[PDB]
């Protein structure tokens, strides 16, 4: 049962750290969707006033 | 046809007067020029957001939070806290 207990950390040190990274950096790479957004929206006022 | 061709000249004549010339018309008092072109001008704006609308506030987009970069206090609580967590695991 010891050994059990040591059996799930088995295929679990190979991605522990790439999930870590993955997660994060990804996750990081929202600030162009952010300015993207801040431009998208700039666009709808702008195409707005066009409209008016 | 006369009835074709005088209606046709009292409907352009004076549409040259309504619109076609700058005389505004004699039998309404106020003239359109100085109602519509300018001031209704804003009411395209009126409705829409005015001096902004057409200006589109400026909004530079921010920056994202983050852990202003701090391992010295944050790194070894968190070391701590999942270890705690990986207690009942």
């Amino acid at each position: 049962d010891r050994i059990d207990s040591v059996s799930q950390l088995q295929n679990v040190a190979e991605t522990t750290k790439v999930l870590f990274d993955v997660s994060k950096e990804t996750v990081e790479l929202e600030s162009e969707a952010f300015e993207l957004k801040q431009k998208v929206e700039l666009a709808h006022e702008a195409k707005a006033v066009l409209d008016s | 046809q006369d009835l074709y061709l005088r209606e046709l000249k009292d409907t352009k004549l004076a549409p040259s007067t309504l619109q076609d010339a700058e005389g505004n018309v004699k039998p309404w008092n106020p003239p359109q020029k100085p109602n519509l072109p300018e001031l209704e001008l804003q009411g395209p704006e009126a409705l829409k957001a005015y001096t902004e609308q057409n200006v589109e506030t400026a909004h530079v987009a921010k920056e994202s939070e983050e852990g202003e970069s701090e391992p010295i206090e944050e790194d070894w609580l968190v070391l701590d806290d999942a270890e705690e967590t990986k207690e009942s695991h």
